[PDB]
């Protein structure tokens, strides 16, 4: 009769064979956050801020960059590929003249 | 299921995510705050995706069917393709609506049971947590850090334990080749100063559950879709080990 | 008191209900009549207050439908409470969980008094009826 | 809390608790559902041993002269799995089961007209058993569930002694209960003492 | 069938102890009545005591003489007042849930008591009037 | 709807189906009414072929003297399926099983009407055969 | 099986002694606070209380008591409090089938007017001689020391105590019963008549 | 050798108990899903089923049964279901040569009109007394615990169980056969004639 | 009775004597790809 | 496609020094080899060092 204990669950998915994985690693970890103090938790929940329009509004592949210039000047800028749509972090569109 | 994720970028300890649906795109926020209630007045942090706090509009309740019904597009501004939506009242009451088969875009309405017209309901989809465990082999560290596992013997496993702290509603499924058993840790133990009628059931402890069989063929996964939190500190196992060929 | 007949003469809409019920769907209203008829809810009877139902039109003795007999049929399959993993328990939850069963039992114990039943004296009272098919 | 409460419990459920107390783990609340393995295994080892403790014939178990009856149409008497033993009343039992039907081995007939009389050990439940045995069915299940799953040798070595004490008490139970007599109550030497 | 909460045990002479098998949830929920020509319910300490958890000992011993052919000990669990009722901040104790669940089961077993009250079938295929008079009853046709 | 149902017995039918949502299994009792009430044991004579059928082994009939297989569900008041215990997680499956079992007892309490004397056409009380006793 | 939903101060000192057996501090009340060990101790005390009464002892065996059938039912409830029904003379004929006494021999569950049976019935722990009250604890002090805290050296001392307790218990009735070989029995009392 | 291509619910509970013997969870069906352990368990159950029947037991030994030769062939098939053909009185003369009964003494494989032989024939596990049905499992519970999961401490307890099972089995026929020394045999029944 | 297990088969051909080779190494490996995650595989095929 | 995961235990019998094992595949299907074990009686008479 033998027993073993994995002290912490800090490692995430490992695709190495099971005979080679370290004790912490596991096969699947979805929607989880492996903190050091409490080993595994559920990810913090998404909180809805705003809806930014239809699916194609931002385009199939936008390049989105965050302009963190100041505490009050945090803005997101998306490049639709057809134009620029800038969003305040509260979700409010900021007009971009061209 | 269908959420195409545009580029999130963390600002401080808060991550701002942009998603597609594909009906309407949104900006959402993830913040790793240990002890906060993400929305105002919410009974406990509810780990539900897309949390919104909606004060119900007056026109919704109908006396004849005795239901109060809220349109999903009105609540979020967008129709959603799939998922289970939990509506949490200010009190602990939770009503979970599974997706209409067509989607939540065919029929949007969430038909809450009572007459709620001035209540504030925190509505959101459910996050699904899945953590499979690596197979429970005997892993012995070498003099060096690398760990080697003894696969040269039969380890028949008899029990296993998950040590948790302040967590709830988790289900641990042990599946042998043909068995599929599920064991649920549901909260504080009866009689604890923690289990109370109106408070969240969050408990600390070790849940020992039986995993029986050859280690090589047994799989354990922990799955939780509930609104409550989860913590897993450590995991043990015991079991008979008998390698006939005394190695090395 | 799951059953009580409210024999009323005119188109009287108001009929108070004394059996506390768990939901609208449990109180079923029929008019005692040459033929018993189950009046549907939205179309025919509406709950003015939880306590009082209020019928539309109300039929009558002049009509074939006569007296109105409302009663409680508390469903035994559709459980009002479904305990799930927290989901904070609610005091209102456990108490209602037990009240539904107490209600089913209490209204089922009146499905016997409609027959022979027992008077306070302790005697099985036939209501002046004739026992047929008996053997000596 | 009132002293004046007499309330009962599942004698079957309390037996499965005693099994899981023995191996060493917290009491399991409800046996229902085929999810928990420990309950299913502890319940099965309870059932699989219930059919052994009963199979060994004891005086209460052995119904005597029970007349099994043939189906009118096919004239065959069924031998069930609840018939732990079916044996002739007197000697040299002639009944065996062939294809699930009582067969007379001597006359080679599966067809019986008008019935057979036999000593059946019927299988009955934990709750119809004498307390003496209800202890011993559990504490024998408390060994094999300790054997097959929690193989620590030191507590099986403790529990063995208990199963043996239980056997001694169970035996004492019928030597009183049957009340068997050498010289006044048997078949042979009751007849010799006639003056 | 059978009824497990109403038991009537014959009364002869000085047998003054009768046993209560049904699991009763409180000492006030068992009613002991001396059925005979006139039913007489007996009071808790003046007449019947509860010798053990499961035995009632009558003080006087009543026989066929005073009327009083049989004694019925039956269970009456109060449907109105719940023995334990949860509140918002209460610690949930395995005793409270147990007493609560045990009371509803008891109320439904009182439906077998309802079979006892009305005329209902006994072990034999006989409708049983269980020692009570069929009052009223009309006439013969 | 409905806990107590009776079938009709002919010599060659052995499979009868059970409508009610029985918890456990020990809870269904199958008594061959016939001329004289006779209870069938769990495996010697009848056996649960599917969750929803009870298949007799002997295939009884009127030739044996028994008609009208009566298979009714009697929930046990004493043998509770859930016993809460201190120090054990309050799982929701437990509370729901407790509530389901007590509501099953009440549901069968609602069937005693099928049980009693019975009212014929008019108010006539009826006793079909069944000589009143005591 | 009768279950434990009531409390007693004299019984509370027994569960303290079963928690002493591991090395645990005494509880103060058996309220239901999540003390797994105390709960398990109450379980082992009750579960062993129903052995010590089951082994028949002289004060335990009520002799020649009448169980009365319920008049309308015509059957007698054979409850789980009746540890051993037996019979008064020989070849006991009563067995539990369902929950009711059944005459094994006459194949009848129906009785009119009762039975003289020798019944050993459950009595509370408190309603027990002090000699046994020690031994019910110190036998429970073994199995509770074997099922949760399985240390061998604190058990091997305890087993030597359980036996002493049994000796003292046995000594208790051989006085209390007062059993006579040649002047008090059924056979060789009759032979000594002059 | 008859091989296992059919299933039975009463037999399924035996393979569950052989998988309990290692410490494995119960199977639910013996479909053929790749459960090596269940397959091996079915093999050991069948392989030991053909011993317990082979050791002759009273209900197993059909006595005086007649095997009939096929008329045109003139030989009798001696199949693998016949565990021990023997003969009725002494010096059994029949042996299996090829697949057919051969008279060892008269050197003939050809028979006309049959033979009275005492045959022990294979019977299913289900067609077996409950006393043996336990022991066929708990003997298979040893060899399956010796061939795949070779732990010594869970075997040494099991060997002490196999023996108890054998005792109980042996007790079963010494009642069931009802064998009489001085009133029922062939020799000293004849001596007691007055 | 002794047993040993070569955990991975990552090393390739080694022409050192067999008494000197490390456990992973082997004498011949033709048309094989020793990946870390799955130890040995066949080389990916040529596509025309 | 028949592709499977497992341990294939095959019998190699004899002095280790003279036994050679090779794995050869010319089939269209893939191949993976994770580890390799062996067992066997070992008996060195001269207890070394």
């Amino acid at each position: 009769l033998i027993s073993q204990s994995i002290k912490n669950l800090k490692g995430g998915i490992s695709q190495q064979p099971d005979i080679l994985r370290y004790p912490d690693q596991g096969s699947r970890q979805v929607n989880g956050w492996s903190s050091e103090t409490e080993g595994l938790q559920k990810r913090p929940p998404l909180v809805f801020l705003n809806t930014l329009g239809d699916n194609g509004a931002l385009g199939q592949a936008p390049y989105i960059h965050l302009i963190n210039r100041d505490e009050h000047e945090q803005y997101y800028a998306v490049f639709t590929g057809s134009g620029i749509r800038v969003f305040d972090l509260s979700g409010n569109e900021k007009q971009v003249r061209y | 299921e269908n959420v195409q994720v545009l580029a999130c970028q963390s600002i401080s300890s808060d991550m701002y995510v942009i998603l597609r649906n594909e009906f309407n795109t949104f900006l959402a926020r993830i913040s790793f705050t240990k002890n906060a209630i993400d929305l105002q007045g919410e009974p406990y942090r509810a780990f539900m995706d897309m949390k919104i706090r909606y004060t119900i509009p007056s026109g919704t309740y109908n006396d004849d069917t005795f239901t109060t019904s809220i349109h999903i597009p009105t609540i979020y501004g967008a129709n959603f393709g799939r998922g289970k939506i939990t509506v949490l009242e200010p009190d602990g009451k939770i009503t979970v609506f599974e997706q209409p088969t067509a989607g939540w875009n065919s029929d949007p309405w969430l038909r809450l049971s009572g007459n709620l017209e001035g209540r504030m309901v925190y509505i959101g989809f459910n996050i699904n947590f899945v953590y499979e465990f690596s197979k429970f082999l005997i892993k012995q560290t070498a003099d060096d850090g690398s760990t080697s596992t003894e696969d040269i013997g039969r380890l028949q496993l008899r029990r296993a334990w998950v040590n948790y702290e302040n967590s709830g509603t988790f289900d641990i499924y042990v599946e042998n080749q043909s068995s599929n058993w599920k064991y649920t840790m549901a909260g504080a133990r009866l009689g604890s100063n923690t289990l109370r009628a109106g408070r969240l059931n969050l408990g600390t402890g070790q849940y020992r559950f039986p995993v029986v069989g050859n280690a090589k063929f047994n799989t354990v996964y922990i799955l939780s879709d509930e609104t409550t939190p989860l913590n897993i500190i450590g995991c043990g196992w015991e079991g008979n080990y008998l390698r006939r060929s005394s190695g090395i | 008191k799951t059953v009580l007949t409210y024999q009323l003469d005119g188109s009287n809409r108001d009929f108070n209900i004394p059996f506390e019920y768990l939901a609208r769907k449990f109180v079923v209203v029929t008019l005692i009549g040459v033929d018993r008829k189950v009046l549907t809810i939205n179309t025919d009877y509406r709950f003015a207050t939880r306590t009082t139902i209020s019928l539309t039109k109300a039929w009558g003795p002049a009509d074939g439908y006569t007296t109105i007999e409302l009663r409680r049929v508390t469903s035994t399959t559709d459980r009002l409470v479904d305990f799930t993993d927290g989901s904070i328990l609610r005091a209102y939850d456990l108490n209602v969980a037990q009240i539904q069963t107490m209600h089913v039992a209490e209204e089922a114990r009146d499905l016997t008094t409609d027959t022979i039943g027992v008077n306070n004296d302790g005697h099985l009272d036939a209501r002046g009826r004739r026992i047929v098919n008996l053997a000596n | 809390r009132s002293y004046d409460m007499n309330v009962e419990t599942a004698a079957e459920l309390s037996a499965v608790n005693d099994i899981l107390a023995s191996i060493g783990e917290p009491p399991v609340s409800t046996l229902e559902g085929d999810a928990n393995a420990d309950a299913a295994n502890a319940r099965r080892i309870l059932n699989k041993i219930n059919r052994q403790i009963q199979s060994r014939g004891w005086t209460f178990n052995i119904e005597e002269g029970i007349t099994l009856l043939p189906d009118v149409y096919s004239n065959l008497i069924v031998y069930s799995d609840d018939y732990l033993s079916l044996m002739s009343t007197s000697g040299q039992s002639i009944y065996v089961n062939r294809g699930g039907y009582v067969y007379d081995r001597t006359s080679q007939s599966d067809r019986f007209d008008s019935g057979i009389t036999v000593n059946i050990i019927r299988l009955r439940d934990y709750d119809e058993m004498p307390e003496c045995f209800r202890y011993w069915i559990v504490t024998k299940a408390s060994r094999q569930f300790n054997n097959r799953f929690f193989g620590a040798p030191e507590v099986e070595g403790v529990l063995q002694e208990e199963e043996d004490e239980a056997r001694r008490l169970c035996m004492e139970y019928e030597m009183d209960y049957g009340g068997y007599n050498m010289l006044d109550g048997d078949a042979f030497t009751s007849g010799l003492l006639t003056r």
